[PDB]
């Protein structure tokens, strides 16, 4: 059996020695017995002569120099199934939510190799959603990824919850959040919060599986929560043919986790203080994430710049497998419009006339050059004054004004909040409804009455009520 | 035709470990032993011509 | 079926040989391994591991040998035999790659059958003497303009595209290729391209979308696709412009023009910075290697227009960078704008603003690559490239003087502009552009207002066929414009202008 | 057919800026429209209603 | 060597075929039967709406 005992505790790198003829391989799952628990180590080197040097995913304090390690013979292997859907997981495999085990079904290594070129997506599919907002200015596309931005606590939270909603009704699918480096009040919250709108239960099956990382367990269990979650995603893709909606958290803490992995193991930080692996490390996560020939996970990320700073190596390389940004704010939130989706910046490079039709391409760009115009006209208009518009320069206000607060439209898991049923609104309905304000059918419905509506019938309906 | 080209992927699959069982049923039999002498005589050749 | 293929698999090997050498590895990982042994050693051999994994032998040492992982750390293991393959690292060459989808390798990683070449020549070579070369004078058409003659590019330019990255940068590359189909199926050889498209640091992702693109668009079968994406592990990345090179120029010492795109400079930069930190090499300015500027000189010198010698070959070459936010203090930017000459400065401001492609004309140059272009491609554009760096200063203040002469020049230089655009992927004929330009080089655009300019464009190619297409046969033939065909151009123009 | 109702939905729109009670034909007008719409949408979503056997 | 001996017994000896049809039935949408609902659409049933209609209306008059 191959076996050595511990020859060093050098921070969270624990050194392990092993006999002749018994030799590990790069990324096999080391246990060390212990009555304290059991500590995973990843053997992240071969330093030679049957030694190893490893990164730990818990703390390494109190170890002696002399405790057996055993070599399970390959990477830690994590439960899937529909039995790990509504359980927070840390990364070694095993409930931290406490409601007893998990019933193992079958376990799959936490490294694999991407997918074959074949199997990589050779045309955008469009991934559907109930929000008309997001389908419109920034398509979300089922090999695409999504980079959020805005505030934490802003909205972004519930936008997350309503996602999930979509993808049922849609698809059949269901998610996986993961988070990393996660704060460890708000994980109760948001745990409690899941719950209660449903997208997870107690009361059997569910939707959105939780992975969390906490700050206090060591850099390697940060980086590799990450690996471990979409794991999950990729058995229902490949072998349930079902669409699969991954979150992740914020990608600034999968930087950072990497950097200190890289400075204990005795590599030199690169530019900007940071990890010399970033761009192939990322880069083997998201050619993990793609649309393949039975199903897709499709990710939607949230992107946080260390101290507003985009010139930075790190989120340059994020950039570079986003395809879509949609851009939460705080100014479209004070008009108690949410979505908080800011239209302007809400961009993607697979907005075009050949992808989502030329139609589309077409009416989501009026609507966009609208808002605009609209933004400039205001600009002069507050310094000037009020009474400079001509009839011309008013229908352009007019018409933006209108969708301004078409935008607003009421959430499933925010149904209390709003008083009002969450809506859905396919992709086609998208499209007709802003026809719609572009024929001028919808230029002299009350602009007080776009408040929290749905697609193009419903809001005949407000209308009657607002003047009644 | 989704579930053919399923069927094709399992084939391939079941069809493998097929395999590992039988390196286990060939080094668990004496052939462990017929075959490394044969091993010996090819490698006899071998190694006089170089 | 599925019995067949493995029973045919299992045939096809035998892996049954006779050895050399071999080592045992010494202690392996961070894509670099060091070997113990291997004493006949050659200096860049190719070795083969037991796992299956090959590498290039970097550091020769008397007692031991640091070869380079071409491939994940993971299936590299301690104690495992390392065996010469006994040549030198090369990879297949020949035109059994033209629509085969490879690696940086050569292998087929989807591929379009099993890889068939004429040779093997090593990645790595040194470029031809000062004596073998010679200066271009054929043009390169990419079928847009603004690089048409406006910014001009010929046959072995080394002629850059800068920008920031994702701003269509990968489109304006397409068109070089795209446009180049009808010079392409020739009966001149000297006019087909064969071209390579060098993908580094990118998804995998976006490359099957791009060969599935050129399979519409009926390109495929002329071009040549290499990666090393960013799931691919760093030194892969690193010597995938070199390994492609190397079948660049194997259509250029055949005589025959080609082209190569080396997209990104910068991401080979990065591969390159990874692979050299993790060997203890400490970093220079801008936190990447001091020896990147080796790497790109070598590289880019391999493509260089040839003398009647050679065949009066050509391997031409667009390098696509990514810069760090239109800065040009950054090393790796000014390391390949040294080594290069001409520009082909693109804005992100100007792309977002409606001007696709979004080419900026005040730092975009050519200086040798300003002989590419032939008669009729001097006339028209004639001295456009001069009057909108007179429109730059005279819209700096246009927050002194306001006169006619300055407004006519901001007008006419707006105008010229939006004239510019022209439809990505269906790059305009040049044949085409060339009396569109002439038009407006002639001051013919104080008649056209800016929302009518795109009208306009289409209207007056329609009538200038049907009316009179000999204009049109004299310059596919001629290629060079005499004062008659000029006059007769600036007849029906004015002509079309007035109604 | 279709074109007949276009021309009489125009030829009442002349004859209402005249005479005061054309001034709902139109609302009818635009009713039938609505239904008619509906009808060419129907009949540009209608294809042939095979399933394929040759290759699949 | 050892697996050319070893491939071809195992072949000849461990055939894989087809998997059974109540297997596919199962993993597989259990195919859609002919869709029908009888009844093509219905407006303005009797002659109750044309009297409404012919009594409510009257709009010729400033």
């Amino acid at each position: 059996p191959i076996t050595g005992k511990v020859t060093a505790v050098i921070g969270a790198i624990v050194d392990v020695h092993f006999e002749q003829s018994e030799l590990p391989a790069i990324l096999n799952a080391l246990e060390i017995k212990t009555p304290q628990g059991k500590l995973v180590l990843e053997v992240a080197q071969h330093l030679g002569e049957n030694t190893v040097r490893t990164i730990a995913m818990d703390g390494t304090e109190g170890l002696v120099r002399g405790e057996k390690v055993l070599d399970t013979g390959g990477p830690i292997s994590v439960p899937v199934g529909r039995e790990t859907l509504g359980r927070i997981i840390n990364v070694i495999g095993e409930p931290i939510d406490e409601r007893g085990p998990i019933k193992s079904k079958l376990r799959k290594p936490i490294h694999a190799d991407p997918p074959s070129f074949a199997e990589q997506s050779t045309s955008a599919e469009i991934l559907e959603t109930g929000i008309k907002v997001v389908d419109l200015l920034a398509p979300y596309a089922r090999g695409g990824k999504i980079g959020l931005f805005g505030g934490a606590g802003v909205g972004k939270t519930v936008f997350i919850q309503e996602l999930i909603n979509n993808i049922a009704k849609a698809h059949g699918g269901f998610s996986v959040f993961t988070g990393v480096g996660e704060r460890t009040r708000e994980g109760n919250d948001l745990y409690r919060e899941m719950k209660e709108t449903g997208v997870i239960n107690l009361e059997g099956e569910s939707k959105v599986a939780l992975v969390f990382g906490q700050m206090n367990e060591p850099p390697g269990a940060r980086a590799r929560v990450a690996l471990t979650g979409l794991t999950i995603a990729e058995y229902f893709r490949d072998e349930e043919g079902q669409d699969v909606l991954l979150f992740i958290d914020n990608i600034f803490r999968f930087t950072q986790a990497g950097s200190e992995v890289s400075a204990l193991l005795g590599r030199i930080p690169s530019a900007v203080g940071y990890q010399p692996t970033l761009a192939t490390d990322m880069g083997l996560l998201q050619e993990r994430i793609t649309t393949t020939k039975k199903g897709s996970v499709t990710s939607v990320q949230a992107v946080y710049v260390p101290a507003d700073d985009l010139t930075d190596p790190a989120p340059a390389t994020t950039f570079a497998h986003l395809d879509a940004t949609t851009v939460l704010s705080r100014g479209i939130s004070e008009l108690g419009i949410y979505p908080a989706v800011d239209p302007l910046d809400s961009k993607s490079r697979l907005l075009d006339a050949a992808v989502v039709g030329q139609e589309h391409y077409d009416v989501a760009s009026k609507v966009q050059e609208t808002l605009q115009t609209y933004k400039s006209l205001q600009d002069i208009i507050a310094i000037l004054g009020m009474d400079e518009l001509s009839e011309q320069d008013k229908l352009t206000v007019e018409r933006a004004r209108k969708i301004q607060r078409f935008l607003s439209q009421p959430f499933a898991v925010a149904e209390v909040f709003t008083g009002i049923p969450g809506k859905l609104v396919r992709l086609k309905d998208t499209v007709a409804s802003f026809k719609a304000v572009l024929e001028g059918k919808y230029d002299n419905i009350p602009e007080h009455a776009f408040y929290m509506v749905g697609g193009i019938e419903d809001v005949v309906a407000k209308a009657e009520k607002l003047a009644a | 035709v989704r579930y053919e080209a399923s069927l094709r992927q399992l084939e391939q699959r079941q069809l493998a470990k097929s395999v590992i069982s039988r390196v286990q049923s060939e080094l668990g039999n004496p052939k462990f032993q017929e075959k490394v002498l044969q091993q010996s005589i090819s490698e006899i050749e071998q190694l006089l011509s170089k | 079926e599925v019995s067949s293929i493995l029973e045919e698999r299992i045939k096809g090997v035998s892996d049954e040989a006779n050895l050399n050498e071999t080592g045992r590895v010494l202690a392996v990982g961070d894509g670099i391994a060091r070997v113990f042994g291997l004493n006949n050693i050659q200096a860049e051999e190719l070795v083969e591991f037991s796992s299956g994994v090959k590498g290039m032998a970097l550091n020769l040492e008397p007692g031991q040998v640091g070869i380079v992982l071409f491939g994940s750390d993971r299936l590299v293991k301690e104690g495992e035999l390392v065996k010469r393959t006994g040549n030198i690292v090369d990879v297949p060459v020949g035109p059994g790659l033209l629509g085969r989808v490879v690696d940086a390798l050569g292998n087929p990683i989807d591929g379009k059958g099993p890889i068939d070449a004429a040779g093997r020549s090593r990645a790595q070579v040194k470029a031809p003497g000062i004596l073998p070369r010679r200066s271009v004078h054929e043009p390169v058409q990419t079928g847009l303009k603004a690089v048409d003659a406006l910014v001009p590019i010929g046959r072995g330019q080394r002629e850059l595209i800068i920008g920031d990255r994702q701003t269509g940068k990968t489109a304006v590359a397409l068109d070089t290729i795209l446009n180049q189909k009808r010079w392409n199926n020739g009966s001149d050889e000297s006019k087909k391209l064969y071209c390579v498209y060098v993908a580094v640091g990118q998804k995998r992702s976006t490359v099957a979308q791009l060969v599935q693109t050129l399979e519409q668009h009926d390109a495929m079968k002329y071009s040549i696709i290499v990666a090393a994406t960013a799931s691919e592990a760093a030194p892969l990345q690193y010597l995938a412009p070199f390994t492609a090179a190397s079948i660049g120029e194997w259509f250029r010492d055949n005589g025959k023009h080609a082209l190569i795109v080396y997209d990104d400079l910068s991401k080979q930069a990065v591969a390159y910075r990874q692979l050299s930190l993790l060997l203890r090499r400490p970093p220079g300015r801008e936190a990447y290697p001091g020896d990147v500027f080796y790497l790109h000189s070598r590289l880019l010198e391999r493509a260089a227009k040839l003398s009647e010698k050679e065949g009066s070959g050509s391997l031409t070459a667009l390098p696509v960078i990514e810069t760090q936010g239109g800065d040009v203090s950054a090393y790796i930017p000014t390391n390949v704008i040294s080594i290069t000459d001409g520009q082909i400065f693109l804005e992100a401001e100007l792309f977002y603003k409606g001007i696709r492609p979004a080419i900026n004309v005040g730092l975009s140059v050519s200086r040798v690559g300003s002989a590419a272009q032939v008669k009729a491609l001097k006339q028209v554009a004639g001295s456009l490239k001069l009057f909108l760096a007179q429109y730059r200063e005279v819209a700096a203040f246009a927050q002194s003087d306001l006169d006619a002469s300055t407004k006519q020049t901001l007008v006419r230089g707006e105008r010229l502009t939006q004239l510019l655009k022209q439809n990505q992927y269906s790059p305009l004929a040049t044949e085409e552009q060339v009396p569109l330009i002439y038009a407006g080089v002639n001051g013919h655009l104080d008649g056209i207002e800016l929302s009518r300019i795109g009208e306009f464009e289409s209207s007056f190619l329609s009538y200038l066929k049907s009316n009179h297409n000999e204009l049109l046969t004299e310059i596919r033939e001629k290629g060079e414009l005499s004062k008659e065909l000029l006059a007769s151009l600036k007849s029906a123009t004015e002509s079309f202008v007035a109604t | 057919a279709k074109s007949a109702a276009n021309k009489l939905d125009w030829a009442k729109v002349i004859s209402s800026l005249r005479i005061t009670g054309s001034t709902a034909t139109q609302l009818s007008s635009f009713k039938k429209r609505n239904d008619e719409a509906r009808r060419q949408l129907l009949e540009l979503q209608s294809q042939p209603t095979e399933v394929d056997f040759s290759h699949y | 060597n050892v697996i050319q001996d070893l491939y071809l017994r195992e072949l000849k000896d461990t055939k894989l075929a087809p998997s059974t049809l109540q297997d596919a039935e199962g993993n597989v949408k259990p195919w859609n039967p002919p869709q029908k609902p009888n009844l093509p659409e219905l407006e303005l049933q009797g002659p109750e709406a044309l009297k409404a209609y012919t009594e409510q209306n009257v709009e010729t008059a400033h």
